């Protein structure tokens, strides 16, 4: 395990940094969750409704 | 515009107005956008929490 | 003018929750405005119109 | 076109030299860009001569 641990951790490290690089340029970063998404469609319905 | 060290407060102000629209675009997206999403949010949330 | 102006807390909840949401992004905006204007810094070509 | 047509070890040298200027200024010149580029990614108007 151990040796096999420095290479592991060379190609873990290489998936993660196209994960990151893509999550810059196209959502700039921006955080998203459920729980915001929902409130915030649920307001916009709501002041359609108003 | 080609005495521009013979007019220092034209050549001045021009720069002053350029400098300020671009920083402008940028304090309109990055900035108020982000207050824009945000605001709601964080209304609800601290609105909530107390 | 709102239905907040009365309840003085809950509107200082709502002013404040103003103020951490500038107050996060107010960096990030300055930085990025400072890279933006590096052009303009070096050479800040003024048109005829401007 | 130049005199170092020839003497391909000086030649070489030359080439590396602007080769390893330019690797070392390439990725604050993307980033920088990519920043710059953050207000147009919302909302690239769009002029009449444009």
């Amino acid at each position: 395990m151990s040796s096999k641990l420095n290479e592991t951790t060379e190609a873990i490290q290489r998936e993660l940094e196209e994960t990151t690089y893509q999550f810059k340029v196209q959502y700039n970063e921006q955080p998203m969750s459920a729980e915001s998404y929902l409130a915030a469609s649920l307001d916009d319905f709501k002041h359609q409704f108003h | 515009l080609t005495n521009k060290y013979y007019c220092p407060e034209v050549f001045l102000d021009a720069v002053a107005t350029k400098l300020a629209q671009t920083a402008v675009l940028f304090l309109n997206v990055e900035m108020l956008n982000d207050f824009y999403v945000r605001f709601p949010r964080e209304v609800e949330a601290k609105l909530h929490e107390h | 003018k709102s239905s907040f102006a009365k309840h003085p807390s809950a509107r200082k909840v709502i002013s404040d929750a103003a103020a951490t949401v500038l107050a996060d992004r107010s960096y990030a905006t300055s930085d990025g405005i400072e890279i933006s204007l590096k052009p303009y810094k070096f050479d800040p070509d003024i048109q005829p119109n401007e």
